[PDB]
């Protein structure tokens, strides 16, 4: 449910490429991957495809 | 619907809080920019239709 991600605070960058964001709950995975770590802000950047 | 023309800009909210007509968290304007640059491969180039 990413209705608690909105609901948590106000997002600096939040982009999505391969599953839309409206279609976030729509699509079903089998595996999902939640990588987390702190960076600088101007290495927001590096973080893409 | 099929032969359809939509030229209003509102401040797509997806989110569950107002936009109140601007740009922000959860809130981005619908329409987005073609980049065309001559450089660019086939599949990305500008096609007339």
């Amino acid at each position: 449910d990413y209705s608690v991600i909105y609901n948590f605070a106000p997002f600096f960058a939040f982009k999505c490429y391969g599953v839309s964001p409206t279609k976030l709950n729509d699509l079903c995975f089998t595996n999902v991957y939640a990588d987390s770590f702190v960076i600088r802000g101007n290495e927001v950047s590096q973080i893409a495809p | 619907k099929p032969f359809e023309r939509d030229i209003s800009t509102e401040i797509y909210q997806a989110g569950n809080k107002p936009c109140n007509g601007v740009a922000g968290p959860n809130c981005y304007s619908p329409l987005q920019s073609y980049g065309f640059r001559p450089t660019y491969g086939v599949g990305h180039q500008p096609y007339r239709v």
